[PDB]
DNA sequence: TTTTTTTTTTTTTTTTTTTTTTTTT
DNA sequence: AAAAAAAAAAAAAAAAAAAAAAAAA
């Protein structure tokens, strides 16, 4: 029974234990739920009860953990529900054993580490925690934010080992409420105070301390951001990295705080803080991230098939682009991109040729006049993906968007903290108005795509931090204006350097049709009266990234050899944007992205003639001339 | 020589027998109503206002003001004695504190009132008592009752201070009760119950915060006014100790008018000062018939009605007056914020305009050149918080920005995003966040790609020179400085007072563009798109064409938007762009 | 009661970052 | 007129030297 940290009326509540007991375990057997979808419920035959399912999986696997909705229990039982929102310490314990008879009624012998503990989730979401009152505390919560920061391992004790300093004799005292009865007098010689401590002997447990940005849906006028403080106990820790977005379950706890960390006297003021209970890394209005993608366990048999069905449609690559973005009108080789981009080309182990990591994934910069829609795809794109982050320029700088140094005040230690950049390890990093940005700190940029990590060397510490992301920037011509007269690259006005490291830079200009202004305002005015739904691009890219793993062919490998010479000469020109050799490897990417889209597991010349055309099509090469203009 | 017993007779008789006729002509026993909704547990806060103590007993409200705490716990003791007489019914259990409450209640060396209240109670200021500069609180006032109005300039962030602390022993089983006054406590570290005492027992008992009693807790500065600081000295701050149901009423910049207790705070007995918070008011912008509103020529009235002194510029103040209304946020996200830039020649009262919205927003920032730059617009981290700028105090308001042109290259980066994302990120060291600004930026400048195409609006004023219209503007002018009002017209301007309900009432009207627009607005928008090329229209020009047609709409209290204000908002954007050329 | 170790506070300096300013194309 | 490099501001962290108070025996 391993003791969880986290944790006739009982002293002044509304509970008594049997009653929840038998509530739990009657909720527990006979609990259908109506409206649940096959998809929402991947292997679990939906007729019969939903958690003793729940618990054949917990006896095949092993995992001694049952994800129970708090939802589910709203449904069956409301007052149930009350009992364990109101009072987490003392209903949690019950359901703890009401499921542990259970599972050991059925299946009575399976074995296991430790018992069965159950983890509320998804209780009422507070929308905002500043709403929070005293009246709220020592209860059950939901919560919904970014992790900013995780701290390492903190051993807590939870049994002492004393041992006799005259005749060694050995006992074990448990932790009580807090504190540690040391014995004061050995129990074998009866020697007083011969009893002492001994630390490596004794049992702890781990807790860790989280630092997390809450993303509030309720945003009053005026009110800053605000972070919190999580606390995970000994199977939640390292559960969750910086930059993951997470919704965290847990009991409200104020604690005292001493006036100083050395004098028992403490301030009238408590400071509080969440223990976290269960963390839900899925979102309906995100992609799936990694960890989802990593277990095999996500897709059921049907779901594949359709996924399958899809891929073997001829429309796939365009019906993939439309859903992206709806309310952004004929975009579709933008739209393409940023696809290709969220597919991102195969990872692939380069050690064995002592060549160093290879980037996989895709930069797409996008270069056009304020006026064009451009920072509602970088917005779009950060709320998309998981692990997404935004810069606005001037609004940062190189430090903090490559690591830092700052005393945590809670432990008042020197710690590094990560950066924005380092924050979207594998998402993607929408930096907005790219132009608007002093040297220095676009000078980091550079490794970060090409190498995909980023070595800092300062007083602190000298390590190098893996930052695999992809970057969309945005920016705007050199006059905020696209004006005609003067070339691509003298327009763009970035260096060169830089401009080879993105593969695909889209130039939005404003064609002077009529037709594309009629159907855009009709657009606009429909939108402002107002598919491939969500579920099922999401699912799409989840298992495109978890199976497909394409490798070049023959005839793929000689066209992108043939469009890279052709490249090469093409580029050759004055005012436009010379192709480079890392122009080739951005071909491959590109054309492993989309086979990665048709799931063909192999590039062919499809694939890789797609490339070349997106390519071409951004940077308008058709359009342009030797006379760059 | 001052009794407290026949104090409390007096209180409980005030409290039983006071009665007004404000609903409609009825007798209604103001505050034995309130006695019940309390008992009732429906109301938290008790306001005891002064005023009507005053109106049958001048020396008990004199004493109170001359007393303060004395007569604040007196009251509150009266009124725990007055709540058993007074309940009806049996309460639902609110809160799991009541059922801690009523757990101890049967199970029943005594529980502390306070313990046990539930309700809190607050002094309103008697009218009599003018409000007070935070300069001149000074030691004489030391636990008076004052007055002190303010700029709020930072609130802390809601936290829960305990004023009674429950202990369980682990041996006897009873509770140990100890209430807080000091800032600072010592825990309890043995148990005083009576069991124990006899038993002799270790006695160790544990803090318990089921039972204790917690209570919202603010901290907050407020400045003065700047038109009561003296000549040659700076706005002084003064601290307030807001809690209970005082927490979340006032936000930072917000023009607050507090009723507390000037007391000390402990450290010859040196000690500082700060405000106990009883009754905090929103004054001016901050403030929380029809037949004019129903007229057709309302819009032209409240256009005329802002800065009247201000001749001429019908259509800009037009123009402007959309800008407090705003359009209609879409989220199919679409700001619905309306950014209006009066460029022009020195001398047009561009800044009077800037400035006179400013006292007019209900929300807003007046921030001029690099006096306030860099984290004057943004945030920054000040444990370590986070303060906003003008921006963030802006926010869900109007900023107003003066001398745009001349502001440091890095803010105006920091706007662009304002005006287009209506946020901030910032990845600064110690800063990573992402604020929300959803303010509408009112620019002010002298003579631009990289700016027209940002606002919806650019208004270019030319003072150019003319015999009899300079002659007209002179009368103007002269006449204020003459009697120190504008000059009367056929029609009397409406107060700020009254034109900030106006808007306000405007503001939740969310109207809605019919279908049968979309070939009018489709067919006035791709002529504003030749004009430019013609002779900068983009899609941005469509929007803010819906945006302005939409503010007519509200002004009008339609939910559906007609064809006149599709024309009256481009003859705006007409007159905009005409006064460029 | 008398010591002792801590607690503070009160100055001062130092280091990183940011911002502001100066010089050059 | 705008970008690149330098200088200064300013804020946070560290040393530390000394005086006073709380806990221990
Ligand atoms: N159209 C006008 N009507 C009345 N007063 C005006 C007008 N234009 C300028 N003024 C006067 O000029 C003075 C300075 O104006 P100011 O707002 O500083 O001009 P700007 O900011 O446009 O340079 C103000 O006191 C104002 O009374
Ligand atoms: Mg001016
Ligand atoms: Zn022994
Ligand atoms: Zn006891």
């Amino acid at each position: 029974v391993r003791q969880r940290p986290d944790l006739l009326v009982i002293w002044g509540t509304d509970v008594n234990v049997a009653a929840c007991k038998e509530n739990f375990q009657r909720f527990l057997q006979r609990f259908i739920d109506p409206l649940a979808k096959e998809e929402e419920n991947v292997g679990i035959d939906i007729t019969e009860p939903l958690y003793m399912q729940r618990l054949g999986e917990i006896n095949v696997i092993g995992e001694p953990f049952l994800n129970v909705n708090c939802e589910h229990i709203k449904s069956f039982d409301k007052n149930l529900y009350r009992q364990l929102i109101s009072y987490p310490q003392e209903v949690i314990p019950t359901f703890d054993m009401a499921v542990n008879e259970i599972f050991f009624d059925r299946y009575p012998d399976s074995i296991l580490e430790h018992q069965i503990q159950v983890r509320p989730f998804n209780a009422l979401k507070t929308k905002n925690m500043r709403n929070l009152n005293p009246e709220d505390i020592d209860q059950l919560i939901t919560i919904s934010g970014m992790v900013i920061r995780t701290s390492q391992l903190i051993p807590e004790m939870q049994e002492a080992f004393f041992q006799c300093q005259v005749c060694a004799h050995t006992t074990r005292v448990e932790m009580d409420r807090g504190r540690i009865a040391e014995p004061s007098v050995c129990g074998r010689c009866h020697t007083t105070h011969s009893m002492a401590l001994i630390h490596n002997r004794s049992l702890f447990s781990d807790k860790q301390m989280i630092k997390l940005q809450e993303s509030p849906e309720d945003m009053p006028a005026g009110q800053t951001p605000h972070t919190v403080i999580l606390f995970a106990h000994n199977d939640l820790v390292d559960k969750v990295q910086p930059g993951d977005r997470v919704n965290v379950t847990g009991i409200y706890r104020a604690v005292p705080i001493r006036v100083n960390p050395r004098v028992s006297n403490v301030k009238s003021v408590y400071k509080t803080h969440i223990d976290v209970i269960h963390y839900r890394k899925t979102d309906a209005k995100r992609l799936h991230g990694l960890d989802e993608e990593a277990e095999q366990k996500l897709f059921s048999e049907k779901r594949v098939e359709l996924l399958k069905e899809l891929s073997r449609k001829p429309d796939i690559y365009e019906r993939l682009a439309s859903a992206l973005a709806p309310s952004i009108y004929e975009h579709e080789d933008i739209k393409k991109g940023i696809l290709l981009q969220l597919f991102g080309g195969t990872r692939k182990d380069f050690s064995h040729t002592g060549r160093g990591k290879f980037r996989a994934e895709i930069n797409i910069l996008l270069c056009g006049d304020p006026g064009t829609s451009k920072s509602q795809l970088l917005q779009y794109v950060y709320n998309l993906v998981p692990r997404g982050q935004y810069t606005s320029g001037k609004g940062s700088s190189a430090v903090g968007l490559t690591a830092y140094v700052m005393k945590d005040p809670e432990t008042r230690q020197l710690v590094l903290q990560t950066g924005a950049l380092v924050l979207s390890d594998n998402g993607i990093c929408c930096i907005d108005e790219f132009d608007k940005m002093n040297e220095s700190t676009r000078s980091v940029l550079h490794e970060v795509m090409e190498q995909q990590t980023l070595s800092i060397a300062k007083a602190g510490i000298i390590c190098q931090l893996n930052a695999r992301t992809s970057v969309l920037a945005a920016a705007n011509p050199i006059e905020s204006q696209w004006n005609p007269k003067k070339t691509t690259i003298e327009n763009i006005q970035l260096p060169h350097t830089l401009l080879s490291r993105f593969d695909l830079i889209f130039l939005m200009l404003d064609p002077q049709d009529e037709a594309y202004d009629r159907r855009l305002a009709h657009h606009l005015v429909a939108l402002y009266y107002q598919l491939l739904d969500m579920a099922v691009l999401k699912d799409y890219i989840a298992y495109a990234h978890s199976t497909i793993m394409p490798r070049l062919s023959e005839e793929a490998s000689q066209a992108l050899i043939e469009a890279y010479v052709d490249m090469r000469k093409i580029g050759s020109s004055r005012g436009m944007v010379s192709a480079y050799p890392r122009q080739l490897e951005s071909l491959i990417r590109l054309a492993e992205a989309h086979a990665k889209v048709r799931l063909s597991n192999k590039v062919e010349a499809i694939d890789v003639e797609e490339a070349k055309r997106l390519h071409r099509e951004a940077l308008k090469q058709s359009a342009t001339d030797p006379r760059t203009g | 020589l001052k009794d407290y017993a026949l104090e409390k007779e007096k209180v409980k008789k005030f409290l039983q027998e006071f009665y007004q006729d404000d609903e409609l002509g009825k007798k209604q026993f103001k505050y034995g109503n309130q006695l019940v909704r309390l008992a009732h547990r429906e109301q938290v806060a008790l306001y005891v206002d002064l005023d009507d103590v005053a109106e049958d007993d001048p020396e008990l409200v004199d004493s109170i003001c001359e007393n303060a705490r004395r007569y604040a716990k007196l009251f509150a003791d009266a009124v725990q004695e007055l709540l058993p007489q007074y309940k009806e019914r049996e309460v639902v259990n609110k809160d799991v504190l009541d059922v801690y409450i009523e757990h101890r209640l049967m199970m029943e060396n005594q529980y502390p009132a306070e313990l046990m209240r539930r309700f809190e109670l607050y002094f309103q200021g008697p009218s009599s008592n003018k409000p007070r500069v935070i300069r001149e609180v000074r030691a004489d006032s030391v636990g008076k009752l004052v007055t002190v109005r303010g700029i709020v300039t930072r609130v802390s962030e809601v936290k829960p201070k305990m004023v009674v602390a429950t202990y369980t022993c682990d041996q006897c089983g009873a509770e140990t009760y100890q209430p807080i006054q000091s800032p600072t406590f010592m825990p309890l570290i043995m148990c005083p119950s009576q069991e124990c005492q006899t038993n002799r027992s270790g006695g160790r008992l544990y803090l318990q915060t089921r039972g204790s009693r917690f209570i919202k807790f603010q901290e907050m500065k407020m400045q003065e006014h700047s038109d009561q600081v003296p000549v040659g000295n700076i706005p002084r701050s003064i601290t307030v100790l807001v809690e209970g149901e005082n927490t979340r009423i006032a936000q930072p910049g917000d023009h607050v008018s507090v009723t507390g207790i000037f007391l000390p705070i402990l450290r010859g007995l040196l000690s500082e000062t700060y405000l106990e918070a009883h009754r905090i008011v929103k004054m001016n912008k901050s403030e929380d018939e029809l037949r004019q509103i129903a007229e057709e020529d309302f819009y032209e009235k409240l256009a005329a009605s802002i800065a009247p002194e201000i001749y001429g510029h019908e259509d800009v103040k037009k123009a402007l007056l959309l800008l407090l209304v705003g359009g209609v946020d879409q989220s199919p996200k679409i700001r619905g914020n309306i950014n209006i830039c009066l460029m022009g020649d020195p001398g047009v009262a561009k800044s009077q305009l800037l400035s006179y919205i400013d006292r007019l927003a209900p929300r807003s920032q007046y921030t001029t050149g690099r006096g306030s730059s860099g984290v004057g617009l943004t945030a920054a981290v000040l444990e370590l918080t986070l303060e906003g700028g003008a921006l963030v105090l802006a926010d869900q308001g109007v900023c107003c920005i003066d001398e745009f042109d001349k502001m440091a290259e890095a803010d105006r980066t920091a706007i662009h995003e304002v005006m287009e994302q209506q946020t901030i990120s910032i990845a600064k060291a110690g800063i990573l966040t992402t604020l929300n600004a959803r303010c509408s930026i009112l620019a002010a400048a002298n003579p631009p790609a990289a700016l027209l195409s940002r606002f919806d609006l650019l208004w270019l004023i030319q003072d150019r020179p003319d015999r009899d219209n300079d002659l007209r503007l002179a009368q103007h002018i002269t006449y204020v400085h003459q009697h120190s009002r504008q000059p009367p017209s056929q029609f009397e301007p409406l107060d700020m007072k009254l034109m900030r309900r106006y808007i306000a009432m405007c503001r939740e009207k969310q109207p809605m563009v019919p279908e049968s627009l979309a070939d009018y607005i489709t067919a006035a928008y791709v002529e504003m798109r030749r004009e430019a090329w013609a002779s900068y229209t983009s899609a941005r020009t469509l929007l803010a064409i819906l945006r302005l047609s939409t503010a007519l709409a509200r002004l009008r209290m339609v939910d559906v938007v007609e064809k006149e204000d599709v024309n009256e908002a481009i003859r705006l954007m007409e007159m905009s762009k005409d006064s460029l050329l």
